[PDB]
């Protein structure tokens, strides 16, 4: 046990592109998007 | 200048209804042309619809 460390410190390694890496690393698990029936409301 | 010789160009009465001016018009002798009012009809309106989830009422801006 110990509480004098701020562990915290994977955000130093972070790019420019680690948020949209990660989002296409999370694309695969995600369910089917629903839909409204339309291609855009301009459809 | 803008010269005129029409007497009643510039003559303009007020009735509260149609037949009040077709009988004034009638008693003194001309001939007259009436039109039946002209009201805007009732429309329904929605906030709500600008944000329709499949509707093309959404809109594009705001």
């Amino acid at each position: 046990f110990d509480n004098s460390t701020y562990r915290n410190l994977q955000h130093h390694e972070y790019s420019t592109y680690t948020f949209l890496d990660l989002n296409v690393e999370l694309s695969k698990f995600r369910m089917p998007q629903p839909s409204s029936g339309r291609q855009s409301p301009r459809h | 200048w803008s010269s005129t010789a029409d007497p009643l160009s510039n003559l303009v009465l007020t009735f509260s209804t149609k037949e009040d001016a077709v009988a004034f018009a009638e008693k003194n002798g001309w001939s007259f042309d009436v039109e039946e009012r002209k009201v805007p009809k009732p429309k329904s309106k929605s906030y709500g619809a600008n944000f329709s989830w499949n509707k093309r009422t959404r809109v594009s801006t705001k």
